[PDB]
């Protein structure tokens, strides 16, 4: 509670900080939704159409 | 209907006249029209539209097919049933794809390695085993009443 | 605690793992060690339906706590004294286990001292 | 069985002597009466199979197929009586005659005690479904699709015939019960392997097994609605019934000859479900789903386990009902939009709430929702396949995941989403087709309530 | 109950309120049809900030093409009324 | 029930919401201090974990040397 | 007041 | 109808917006949206909300009920 | 080992009012918070221990 | 009750006497007395009305029995008449054995639910009975196939006798 | 410190280098692209807003896409070494692999049943 | 740039026809042309309890006694807890008490 | 949404779009209002001090550099309005915006439930027929024989005329239909 309170006070403080990969990783959900939900359906549907049906 | 073979899709274009006819059929400019390479996969004269999903299209524009975000009469991608908004997205991300792969794989490998570290270095309390009576509950765990077990004897301390 | 630090940093020969407890015979150092005794028996434990995890040496305090609950089912804030009694018996059992651990740790240190003296 | 066969035969003079304004009503009512009459075969108080005559018998496996056919015929007339309003009276009566003739020949097929009679009625059912798919199909390649269907079935059925007269010469009578009692163990030679393949490949063709299944999707695209019903709900199940009846005299060499077709069926259901994911045509997508379910039926019958036989029987009945229902929904959309493209009509949940409810219930039956007979059959096939080999569960898991995926993709892209507002020709609903949807779903609910009727031979 | 409907008079009053609170536009020369460059002396960046303030005030955004077409509060009012379907 | 919308000042606070909110908050705090007064086993327990180092060799039963 | 007509499909059938 | 407040009441003094304004005037810039954004720091919204004032809300009434309950328990026993 | 002092210097003449002992970003703020919580937390532990020694069991 | 303890055994219930130490009333007892008076009495009244209507119109039905035809071991091969009779007898005995296994499984489930946490000790005889009938069922009926038959069961039993006879040689 | 795109994370249209080095040829190319887009939009809008229309608007793009994805593949297919190798492996390799794993699993099971080291606990209904 | 005069005149005409269409979306006061309360405790919470609770209670209690207890192993329950000092209602013996509890520290 | 995009985006349009997007991402980062106002004034000062550029090749280079900086410093989860695309409430009532042509397919009982509204609807349909014929003639006249063509549409150029293709704009369903 106290660490997050201090950090929220820092966000209240008038200064912009450089974004870091830790906060990017946390905000983008660990990159699991983007990475997995793009690489698994694309390979699955590409394998389906370009191998099973067509080929 | 009134659909005939001349504007229905056909064979792979060879001559520049046939390429221009295919572009006119598909409602594209001659320079913009580009068929799939002639490797015999059945693509024919169907154009190689850029492999971008329908999320790239302008969402504020009043598209003719609003769910598909496409107009009427423009050529359809070969993989529209992949690239609809309910499916695979190719949208630009705020961080690079290789960066996301590296960070996710590094996090997973780091957690696996520290779980192995904690497994080979377990944490416990400075205690002995749990004390149980009656030969460590021989009869109640389903032991044979006829067969007498080894006497597990416990002592005070 | 500090036992983990002494095991994983200083030395593992004198700091024991919790699986080979005891690793020494009970007669070693105790000239007459008496057997442990409990109040409850198998018949009343089976009648009152204690689970196999809780059939330890505080079963009788557990039986009084359960009898308290079953008799005074209304006003569930009334079983506090025998709840504390069962908790204190669990404390006695837990510090007995700590006594066992500390004893065999010092016995391992004594064995190392014997090896060095040899 | 004659008390069901004769009035179904007398339906043809009813059709050809009815008034033009009373033909559909009379034939639908009397075919419902035929179904009610055919319901009397469920009076089975003991294991003695109802051998009514020297050429006709009823069986715990044959009875659900006969009842399904007799129930489907009035539903066939209901579905096909809307796209024949702009048509000649003699051609309408001819189409009704084709459906009635199919229904008659299928009852005799499932009730036949003789495998030669079974083959004769097999090709007798092959003929009028060809006539239907070729004459009353819509666009051009109905003819070529019928050519695939006919000649796949014929090249399958010919070695079955050769093996049938060979078995008759070796044994003496070819009667099913006599073969079942005086079954002889084969000595496992290459000639016996060829005999097994000859008597198996007909049903393998008309299941359809993977690789030889090319006739089915274009046939279901190109057929009318009654043709889609007859194939996807009766004829594949006829192939499986023939497989079950012929497999009893093929011990012991089926235990090692079953190896390639089990693998073909498992990989075939996975790849056809992947096609259903990447498929742009609704009727062909339902056809490939039918291919996957019949691949499961092949896997159960070839592993030849009593749970596998029960699971095959419930998958037969459940898949026939739900495939006819799915084809009815696709046909209703097709008569609305004059197109079969899956992506053209999207927001039909808006305009048709009750039809979208029927869509959802049909797809839930398709993806094996409990406690329906679909998941009962699928789960018992899964348990028997895991008994046969523990590693089949991966193939089962992939197939089930993709099955749920294509069913829910169907619902999402055909009902949910923004409505295509350019589609002015959206009539609200027909009481006829809604009645058809209810008459498809309600027997599924009843068979879910009582699954003991469709157990089969084993248990 | 909740979310009271918008009015033409309310939309006009709110956009005039925002433009009055903006400093470079003195409120006495401000009118409902005063042009941003012709008789208000603003530029494209000032129009951009005005548009984002109207978006923040009304809770919905204006797309970029329509936003750069809107050039005085009269069609600002007209665009908001059209998008929220405010007819009276 | 219904209240008037106001443009940029503080809304009018009905008595029901403020009294019920402070009642719920005060009920929570009263419950916390009541349990903390009667059964304060959230801190240290009431069990006083012994120090194993001061345990003697005689009661631990190790042989002397 | 101010009741507005709501657009619905033909649910009568 | 919904009457509007008088925009001229939206002054700027006693506000972090003048903190920003002084910081900008030190650099040499002017912020024209200060009067538009000044309504969030005036009137009923003018007050520094603190975490003790959020968590400890109703704590004195809870303490009053607690000591009354202790007095009742002591009088009963 | 390159020269990054002159870029680090201009991260120290910001006239934002942030003091010199917190001007290094957020990391020194967390170090400030941790040392402020642990000298005091140590101090309360020391005073408690001196009191425990002063009042024996 | 149409069931009997000879084939559905059940130990007698040993409920304890209530000993209310507290002075508060028991809402469970109050609610069950009220529930009895408001629900159980009209339900049992209409049930006695229905049962007296049953007694006014009482009918009887009988359990069918089949005599023992000679087994398939004395049936000549190819003579489909006696083979069919023995096959129907075998199918009936198969169904009877299936319901026997169902009875044993229900008994085991009842034992486990009744004993609760003492099921490891008190259900030893029930688990032993289940194991014995399981071993007998596996030895007589397993691995027959989908087309199980009296001939297949006889072949399996003959193979088992030959292998146990060869094991009995040494 | 540069954004690296992907086929699944494409490069932004505001970040591509092909736009800042723009040419009159590219500008006019976009001009006729807008002209064709406007012509198609005008045709669809006329057909959409015609009140005499009593049917759905047929889409030549949908018809062409469906025929290209359904019926043109075998007329436009030519056997190459590459697609023959790909079809052979995609039609046989999974079958051979699953055959091998099933045969070893079933051989292990049958041998264990035969020589007795696999005990069936309560497998009575298989 | 701003609105071209072609679009500026078009939009005001489209907006003007939009107000007319939205005004016509209103309803006249006759729309639509369609073809013992006591208190909550005395009435509203009373008939619901005697119809949606009491009547289904009778049907359920009919089922769970004359169609469930008549079946062999439908309703099976674990044995109740038996402590020392208790008396069995069914059989009638008293369970003997425990031993002396040698430790009485707390 | 109500204006069709042109063939290409001009440099001024791209600069204004980048300015608006940068300010939106600035407020998403800043959260607090005074901090956002300060840094928005700073960004406006940056744009103003790069405004007076005459080379225009360096201006395109500055635009490219600013786009690279924006893409590096953008918020991973920027603030989106609920009605904006990608928002929480976007396309929420598309399940309720039923098109106006089902009212033709309504039953005569439901016709009689709303008499005055359907009379107004028939009046609108008659006006639609006449205006459709007139606007087909107008759009045929207005189309250039050859040359550049945009997606914009002409207005009505005489009294008693309606603008061409007005039906799907005028009779579009309400954004809050229920
Ligand atoms: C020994 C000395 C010579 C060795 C040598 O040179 O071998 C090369 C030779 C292949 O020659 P290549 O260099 O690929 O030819 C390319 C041309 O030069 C240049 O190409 P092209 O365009 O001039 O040729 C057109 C096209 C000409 O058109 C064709 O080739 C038509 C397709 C022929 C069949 C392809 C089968 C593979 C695809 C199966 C797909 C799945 C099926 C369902 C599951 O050629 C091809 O497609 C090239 C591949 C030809 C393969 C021929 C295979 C013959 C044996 C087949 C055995 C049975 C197969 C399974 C049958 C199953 C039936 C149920 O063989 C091998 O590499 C090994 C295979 C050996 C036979 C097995
Ligand atoms: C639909 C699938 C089509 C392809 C596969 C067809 C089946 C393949 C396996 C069976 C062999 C062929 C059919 C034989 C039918 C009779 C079998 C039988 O009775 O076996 C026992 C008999 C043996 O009789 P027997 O068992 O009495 O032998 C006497 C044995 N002693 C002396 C020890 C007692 O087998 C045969 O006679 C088989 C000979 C077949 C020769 C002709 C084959 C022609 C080609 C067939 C396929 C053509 C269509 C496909 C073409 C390609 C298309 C892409
Ligand atoms: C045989 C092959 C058939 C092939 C297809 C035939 C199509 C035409 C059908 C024509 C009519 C024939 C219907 C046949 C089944 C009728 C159902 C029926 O009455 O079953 C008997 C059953 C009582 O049987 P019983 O012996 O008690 O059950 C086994 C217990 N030992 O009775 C009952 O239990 C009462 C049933 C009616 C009461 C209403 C039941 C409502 C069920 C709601 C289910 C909700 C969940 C559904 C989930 C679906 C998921 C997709
Ligand atoms: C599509 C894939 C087809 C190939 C699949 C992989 C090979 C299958 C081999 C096979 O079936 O093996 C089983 C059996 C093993 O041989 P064995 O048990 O010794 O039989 C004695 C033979 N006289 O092998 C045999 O008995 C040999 C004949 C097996 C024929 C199986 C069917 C082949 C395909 C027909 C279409
Ligand atoms: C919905 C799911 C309901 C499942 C329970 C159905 C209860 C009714 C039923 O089917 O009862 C069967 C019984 C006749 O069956 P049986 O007793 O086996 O036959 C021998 C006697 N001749 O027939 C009867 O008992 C007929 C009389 C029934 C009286 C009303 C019973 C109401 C039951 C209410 C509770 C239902 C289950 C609640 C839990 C549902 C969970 C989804
Ligand atoms: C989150 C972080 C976001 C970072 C965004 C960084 C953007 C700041 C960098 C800049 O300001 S560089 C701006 C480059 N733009 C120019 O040079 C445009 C100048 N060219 C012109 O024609 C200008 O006069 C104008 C302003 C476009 C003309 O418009 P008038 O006002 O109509």
């Amino acid at each position: 509670f106290l660490i997050a309170l201090e950090l929220n006070n820092l966000t209240m403080k008038l200064s912009m900080n450089k974004a870091n990969p830790y906060s990017s990783f946390s905000t983008l959900l660990g990159f699991f939704p983007s990475i997995i939900h793009r690489i698994t359906p694309m390979k699955s549907l590409n394998l389906s159409l370009k191998t099973s049906l067509t080929l | 209907f009134h659909m005939t073979k001349d504007m229905l899709p056909g064979s792979y274009p060879r001559t520049p006249e046939e390429r221009a006819a295919a572009a006119k059929k598909y409602n594209m400019r001659v320079e913009d029209y580009e068929p799939y390479p002639d490797d015999g996969m059945g693509y024919g004269d169907y154009p190689m539209l850029p492999n971008r999903s329908q999320h790239e299209r302008d969402p504020w524009y009043q598209w003719d097919h609003s769910e598909l975000r496409m107009n009427w009469g423009e050529p359809i991608h070969w993989d529209l049933d992949m690239y609809i908004r309910n499916r695979v997205d190719t949208s630009p991300t705020p961080v690079s794809w290789d960066v996301m792969c590296k960070h996710l794989f590094g996090f997973v490998a780091f957690m696996v390695f520290m779980f192995w570290v904690g497994h080979v270095f377990p944490s416990y309390q400075p205690v002995g085993p749990k004390q149980y009576p009656y030969n460590n509950l021989y009869l109640e765990r389903g032991g044979d009443p006829t067969k007498e077990p080894e006497p597990v004897v416990h002592y005070d301390i | 605690g500090a036992h983990l630090t002494r095991r994983y940093l200083w030395d593992a020969s004198v700091e024991p793992d919790p699986e080979k407890i005891p690793s020494f015979p009970p007669d070693l150092g105790f000239p007459e060690r008496k057997e442990r005794v409990m109040v409850a028996t198998q018949q009343e434990m089976m009648d009152a339906q204690l689970t196999l995890q809780q059939r330890d040496y505080c079963a009788h305090y557990l039986i009084r706590l359960l009898k308290c609950k079953r008799d005074s089912f209304p006003n569930f804030l009334a079983c506090k004294h025998e709840q504390h009694d069962w908790d204190y018996c669990e404390h006695l059992d837990y510090v007995k286990r700590m006594k066992e651990f500390e004893r065999e740790r010092r016995l391992l240190q004594r064995k190392k001292r014997r090896a060095l003296k040899e | 069985m004659l008390k069901i066969i004769l009035p179904s035969l007398m339906l043809l003079p009813l059709t050809w002597l009815s008034s033009p304004k009373k033909t559909w009503t009379n034939v639908t009512s009397y075919s419902f009466l035929i179904s009610l009459t055919s319901l009397t075969l469920l009076w089975q108080t003991d294991e003695n199979y109802k051998n009514f005559s020297n050429m006709f018998s009823s069986d715990p496996l044959s009875t659900p197929l006969i009842i399904l056919t007799a129930w489907l015929l009035p539903l066939m007339l209901m579905a096909s009586q809307n796209h024949l309003k702009k048509d000649n009276n003699v051609l309408q009566k001819l189409y009704i005659s084709m459906l009635i003739s199919l229904q008659i020949l299928l009852i005799m097929t499932f009730s036949a005690t003789e495998l030669i009679m079974f083959y004769i009625l097999f090709e007798a059912t092959l003929i009028p479904t060809l006539i239907i798919i070729t004459r009353w199909g819509n666009q051009t390649e109905r003819l070529n699709a019928g050519i695939y269907f006919l000649f796949y079935t014929l090249i399958g059925s010919i070695p079955l015939l050769i093996a049938l007269i060979l078995i008759q010469n070796h044994v003496g009578t070819l009667n099913l019960m006599i073969l079942s009692f005086t079954t002889h163990t084969l000595d496992a030679s290459w000639s016996n392997n060829l005999l097994w393949l000859a008597c198996m490949m007909a049903f393998l063709i008309k299941m359809p097994l993977y690789g030889v299944h090319l006739w089915l999707p274009k046939a279901h695209v190109e057929a009318p609605i009654a043709g889609s019903m007859i194939l996807a709900a009766i004829l594949l199940k006829l192939g499986s019934y023939g497989m079950i009846r012929i497999s009893i005299i093929l011990d012991p060499l089926t235990k090692y000859m079953a190896y390639p077709f089990i693998l073909l069926s498992l990989w075939g259901m996975i790849m056809t479900s992947s096609i259903c994911l990447r498929q742009t045509d609704l009727k062909s997508l339902i056809a490939y789903s039918s291919v996957s379910h019949m691949a499961l039926v092949i896997a159960s019958i070839m592993i030849q386990t009593p749970w596998s036989f029960m699971g095959a029987t419930m998958l037969m009945i459940a898949h026939g009902l739900t495939s006819s229902l799915l084809f009815c929904l696709a046909n209703s959309n097709y008569e609305r939009i004059h197109s079969r493209t899956m992506i053209m009509a999207r927001g039909l949940q808006m305009v048709f709430p009750l039809m979208a409810t029927w869509w959802l219930m049909a797809s839930l039956a398709n993806l094996a929702l409990p406690p329906s007979i679909n998941l009962m059959g699928e789960l018992f096939i899964t348990m028997s396949l895991f008994s046969w080999s523990n590693f089949t569960i991966i193939l089962m898991g992939i197939n089930i995941i993709i099955t749920g995926m294509y069913s829910m993709y169907m619902i999402i892209t055909t009902q949910r989403g923004k409505l295509t507002n350019h589609m002015i020709n959206l009539q609200p609903s027909h009481t006829r087709e809604l009645t058809l949807m209810a008459l498809h779903m309600i027997p599924l609910i009843l068979l879910t309530t009582s699954p003991k009727l469709i157990t089969g031979l084993t248990m | 109950s909740d979310a009271p409907p918008l009015t033409l008079d309310g939309i006009k009053d709110r956009v005039l309120y925002v433009l009055k609170l903006y400093d470079k536009i003195d409120p006495e020369k401000l009118s409902v049809n005063s042009h941003f460059m012709k008789d208000l002396g603003l530029d494209s960046l000032d129009q951009v900030e005005i548009i984002m303030a109207m978006e923040d005030e009304f809770g919905f955004e204006i797309p970029d093409i329509d936003a750069e077409k809107l050039m005085c509060p009269q069609e600002i009012v007209d665009y908001i009324a059209d998008k929220k379907d405010v007819y009276e | 029930v219904h209240i008037q919308p106001r443009y940029r000042e503080f809304p009018q606070l009905t008595r029901s919401q403020v009294i019920q909110g402070e009642f719920l908050s005060s009920l929570m705090w009263f419950w916390i201090l009541w349990r903390f007064w009667h059964d304060s086993d959230a801190v240290l327990g009431h069990f006083s974990y012994p120090d194993p180092s001061q345990w003697t060799d005689e009661e631990l039963g190790i042989p002397p040397d | 007041g101010k009741r507005l007509f709501v657009v619905k499909p033909s649910l009568y059938y | 109808k919904m009457e509007l407040p008088d925009y001229r009441q939206w002054k700027i003094e006693g506000t972090p917006l003048e903190t920003v304004q002084k910081k900008l005037a030190a650099r040499g810039l002017r912020d024209p949206w200060a009067r538009n954004e000044a309504w969030r720091y005036m009137g009923g919204f003018a007050g520094n909300i603190t975490f003790p004032s959020v968590i400890l809300k109703g704590f004195k009434w809870g303490f009053a009920a607690f000591v009354v309950a202790l007095g009742a328990e002591y009088f009963l026993d | 080992f390159e020269n990054k002092v002159p870029e680090k210097q201009k991260l120290f003449q910001e006239d934002n009012g942030m003091p010199v002992h917190l001007k290094g970003g957020a990391s020194d703020a967390l170090l400030y918070r941790a040392t402020m919580a642990l000298t005091l937390g140590g101090t309360a532990y020391a005073i408690y221990l001196l009191a425990m020694a002063a009042f024996p069991k | 009750d149409s069931w009997d303890k000879d084939v559905y055994p059940e130990p007698p219930s040993r409920t304890p006497a209530p000993s209310p130490q507290t002075s508060l009333p028991n809402p469970i007892t109050y609610l069950t007395k009220a529930y009895d008076l408001v629900v159980d009495w009209p339900v049992t009244l209409v049930r006695e009305f229905i049962e007296r209507q049953h007694a006014k119109n009482r009918t009887y039905y009988y359990h069918r029995q089949y005599r023992r035809v000679p087994d398939i071991t004395e049936c000549k091969e190819g003579d489909v008449l006696c083979i069919y009779e023995a096959e129907m007898q075998w199918r009936r005995d198969f169904k009877v054995d299936q319901e026997i296994m169902n009875i044993i499984q229900e008994r085991l489930k009842a034992c486990q639910q009744r004993e609760g946490e003492n099921y490891q000790q008190n259900c030893a005889k029930e688990l032993e009975q289940f194991t014995k009938v399981t071993k007998a069922y596996q030895d007589r009926y397993l691995d027959l196939g989908a087309y199980y038959s009296a001939r297949k069961c006889l072949a399996k039993q003959k193979q088992r006798m030959l292998e146990e006879r060869k094991a009995a040689r040494q | 410190s540069k954004y690296k795109p992907a086929p699944l994370a494409t490069l932004p249209s505001t970040l591509d280098p092909a736009e800042y080095d723009v040419s009159p040829e590219t500008r006019r190319a976009q001009v006729e692209r807008l002209s064709i887009r406007a012509r198609l939009k005008r045709e669809y809008l006329l057909q959409y807003n015609d009140p005499k229309r009593v049917s759905h608007i047929e889409d030549p793009a949908l018809i062409r896409w469906t025929y290209a994805r359904s019926a043109n593949i075998y007329p436009n297919f030519r056997p190459t070494p590459k697609n023959s190798l790909l079809g052979a492996v995609a039609g046989f390799g999974p079958l051979i692999f699953w055959y091998y794993v099933f045969k070893t699993d079933r051989d292990r099971k049958e041998r264990l049943i035969q020589e007795g080291k696999l005990d069936r606990k309560f497998n009575i209904s298989y | 740039s701003g609105y071209t005069p072609d679009e500026k005149l078009r939009l005001q005409q489209l907006r003007e026809l939009r107000r007319r269409w939205l005004k016509d979306q209103e309803l006249s006061p006759r729309e639509p042309v369609l073809p013992k309360n006591m208190v909550f405790k005395a009435y509203r919470s009373s008939l619901f309890a005697v119809s949606h609770v009491l009547i289904p209670m009778w049907f359920v209690h009919y089922y769970v006694k004359y169609h469930m207890a008549t079946k062999p192993y439908t309703i099976v329950s674990s044995k109740p807890r038996i402590f020392p000092g208790d008396t069995i209602l069914e059989t009638g013996e008293v369970i003997p008490p425990m031993r002396d509890f040698p430790d009485q520290h707390h | 949404a109500f204006c069709a995009p042109p063939a290409y985006l001009t440099h001024q349009q791209k600069v204004l779009r980048l300015y608006k997007r940068a300010l939106r991402h600035l407020e998403s980062w800043c959260i607090h209002r005074d901090k956002y106002r300060y840094f928005a004034c700073l960004m406006r000062a940056r744009f103003e001090e790069h405004k007076n550029e005459k080379d225009m090749m360096r201006a395109t280079q500055l635009l490219r550099e600013a786009e690279e900086e924006f893409w590096q410093n953008q918020h991973p989860q920027p603030y989106i309005f609920p009605d904006s695309p990608g928002g929480t409430s976007f396309e929420r009532y598309e399940c309720y915006k039923v098109p106006e042509w089902c009212l033709d397919y309504w039953h005569p009982s439901e016709k009689a439930m709303y008499p005055d509204y359907f009379s107004k609807r028939e009046q609108w349909k008659k006006l639609r027929m006449e205006s459709w014929d007139r606007e087909v003639k107008q759009l045929q006249e207005e189309t250039s024989p050859d040359g550049i063509m945009t997606e914009a549409l002409p207005p009505a150029r005489r009294e008693g005329d309606l603008p061409p293709l007005w039906w799907h704009i005028v009779t579009r369903p309400r954004e809050r239909p229920t």
